[PDB]
Order: structure tokens, then C-alpha cells, then sequence
DNA sequence: CGCCTAGGTTGGGTAGGGTGGTGGCG
DNA sequence: GTCCGTGGTAGGGCAGGTTGGGGTGAC
């Protein structure tokens, strides 16, 4: 629960998914 | 999921499958918020209009799955319900207001590289991410049109201005739901469909790089229609309820 | 022996794979 | 400025519970 929102095969491996950025680039 | 695409293995480790024992059919989607608590849509358990009303003993929970049908050995983990908790305010007749519900598992689930919980949002996270234009992610093994995908689908949809949401449907909108999707002149397409209900509408915080469930796939007129948009249950406004339910039970 | 596609609470992607231990054929 | 409870999705009883808060507030 205190380790939530962190995917073991991504955030925890300092790797991004192929569509993430689209979400982050939408913050304006 | 319409105008989506095959998800990357382990990119949605909180994604839960609400499976009906007999007959063995996929009922809805859901999210894993802790080791024994799973969040889903109330209309997935109780909807009299279609004489729908399931008990804990009638349903099954499949976590860490990617393939919709096939049994994924040593990866997929199956759990059963001890008790169901449907919000006492859930209005199934008019506008599915507060279309939310908690499901307590009989035994705590073991986390893996394919099984992990999503974060519930606080008032700050909810005040930063809940804005028109801000895109969210929706996943589910629902219909591709108004047929059924092979592997878990995923699509990115932007939050729409409430006025647009309201004037897009004859149904009466509440402060406990928000609509998301692309507009007609936006060119890009996508939306959720039948069987995607209970699925999470997650957003990644650009402050702590953590995924937060902001909404729950609720309703919508048809699927991926022009002028029409999909509605999601406002998770934050109900967290208070979730908190004391998980607490007292 | 390497190809070929295959049951199970289970496809065929290949005999590993995000997971065990399994063949028949030429 | 005002409005967001006494039946509704529904009991018993006018509060408060797993529920009537508060917020991207909406009007
Ligand atoms: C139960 C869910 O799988 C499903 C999801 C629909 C999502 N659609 C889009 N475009 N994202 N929900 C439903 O089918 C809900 C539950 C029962 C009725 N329903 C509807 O969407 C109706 N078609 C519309 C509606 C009926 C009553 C109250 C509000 C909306
Ligand atoms: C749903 O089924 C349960 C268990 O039988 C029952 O107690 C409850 O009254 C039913 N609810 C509706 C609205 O039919
Ligand atoms: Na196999
Ligand atoms: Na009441």
C-alpha cells in the first residue's frame, strides 16, 4: 500500500512503457 | 476497449478480472488496492433492470492475467470473495450515481512482477490531475466494437469539460462521476465498452512517478460514438467511504 | 535429431514463453 | 450569493450508519 503505483517491470526497473509519455505531455 | 492496442506484459499489474464461476464467463474488470481489497463497479454485482444480483460465492477473482481466456500457469493467481460492500447511495435506476463497490478476498494475495496494487488519490493529486485535456489510461478485456480481444487492451483518453459531458447525454450527471474521451474534430479515437466496467482510469503523477486510480469504468451510450463520451466513477470523492469500510472490516 | 503444432483449470507464440513437463514426424 | 436529506437505489425515523460530504464544486 506504501509501495503502490510502482510497477516492478517499469518504474522499479527505471523503464517506461511505449504510451506513458502521451499522458505526461498532456499536462498543460 | 475500442481503438486501443495490446498492453505490455506487466504494464497494468493492478488489473483484476471479475469472473463468473458457472457459467464460466468474464463478467467485468476491477483494480487491486491492497492484499485483500479489490475495487470494481457496483452495477457489475447489482443491476435489477437486467435481473442481475451476484453473491460472494457466485464470483471468482483472477489477478496478474494478460491473456483473456487461456489459464496463465504460475503467473495468474485466483482468489475468492469473503464479503461484498456496495455503497449505500448507489442509484442503479436513474444515473448509476456512486457506481462503486469494494470486494474483500478470503486470503491475502502474494505480490509478483505481474501482481501489484494501484494508489488511491489524495485531495492534492485529485486537484492537480482532474483537468480538461489531461489524459488518463483505461484497460479491460471488453468488446472491441458494439468483437472480444485476445490479450488485455489499453487506450489513452483525455478528461472532458463537465458542461460538454452533461450536454452529450440526456441522463442527469452528478459530482460523483466525470466523462473522458476525444471530441469529433480531434481526429484521434478510443473509448471503453461492455465488460470493461469496474476497470480503472489510472493517471501517472508527475510529482512522485506513481500510478493513481482516479475513476472506475461506469456507463456510456453505445461505444466510441461521435459527440458521446464514457463516464467514470469519481474515486477520490468516495475514498473517505473506502477508508472506513476497509478500516471497520 | 530438428522440425511441427499441442493437453491440461489452457493457445500455439513454441517443447519456451511473462510459467512445468510434456510428444509425433520424417 | 445559493444548493447539495428524511425517500431515494432503500429501514425506520429525522440522525446516522458502510449514507447528507464537499468540491475540477455546479447553478
Ligand atoms: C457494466 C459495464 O461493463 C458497462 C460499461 C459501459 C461503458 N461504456 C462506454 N462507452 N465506456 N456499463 C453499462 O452497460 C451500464 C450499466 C447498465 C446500463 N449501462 C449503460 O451504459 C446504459 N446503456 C446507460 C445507462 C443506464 C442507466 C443509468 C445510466 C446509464
Ligand atoms: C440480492 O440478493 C441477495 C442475496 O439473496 C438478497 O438478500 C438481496 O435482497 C438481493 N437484492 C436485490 C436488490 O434484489
Ligand atoms: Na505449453
Ligand atoms: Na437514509
Amino acid at each position: 500500500e506504501a509501495d503502490c503505483g510502482l510497477r516492478p517491470l517499469f518504474e522499479k526497473k527505471s523503464l517506461e512503457d511505449k504510451t506513458e509519455r502521451e499522458l505526461l505531455e498532456s499536462y498543460i | 476497449i475500442v481503438e486501443g492496442s495490446d498492453a505490455e506484459i506487466g504494464m497494468s499489474p493492478w488489473q483484476v478480472m471479475l469472473f463468473r464461476k458457472s457459467p464460466q464467463e468474464l463478467l467485468c474488470g476491477a483494480s487491486l488496492i491492497s492484499d485483500r481489497w479489490v475495487l470494481t463497479a457496483a452495477h457489475c454485482l447489482l443491476y435489477p433492470p437486467w435481473d442481475k444480483n451476484f453473491t460472494e460465492n457466485d464470483l471468482l477473482v483472477r489477478i496478474g492475467k494478460h491473456s483473456r481466456t487461456r489459464y496463465e500457469r504460475n503467473i495468474e493467481k485466483i482468489s475468492m470473495l469473503e464479503k461484498i460492500y456496495i455503497h449505500p447511495r448507489y442509484n442503479w435506476r436513474e444515473n448509476l450515481d456512486r457506481d462503486i463497490a469494494l470486494m474483500k478476498l478470503k486470503k491475502p494475495v502474494a505480490f509478483s512482477d505481474y501482481i501489484h496494487p494501484v494508489c488511491l488519490p489524495d485531495r492534492e493529486t485529485a486537484a492537480s490531475l482532474l483537468q480538461a485535456g489531461y489524459k488518463g489510461r483505461v484497460t479491460g478485456w471488453g468488446n472491441l466494437k458494439e468483437g472480444q480481444p485476445s490479450v488485455l487492451q489499453v487506450v489513452n483518453l483525455p478528461i472532458v469539460e463537465r458542461p460538454v459531458c452533461k450536454d452529450s447525454t440526456r441522463i442527469r450527471i452528478t459530482d460523483n462521476m466525470f466523462c473522458a474521451g476525444y471530441k469529433p474534430d480531434e481526429g484521434k479515437r478510443g473509448d471503453a465498452c461492455e465488460g470493461d466496467s469496474g476497470g480503472p482510469f489510472v493517471m501517472k503523477s508527475p510529482f512522485n512517478n506513481r500510478w493513481y486510480q482516479m475513476g472506475i469504468v461506469s456507463w456510456g451510450e453505445g461505444c466510441d460514438r461521435d459527440g458521446k463520451y464514457g463516464f467514470y466513477t469519481h474515486v477520490f470523492r468516495l475514498k473517505k467511504w473506502i477508508q472506513k469500510v476497509i478500516d471497520q472490516f
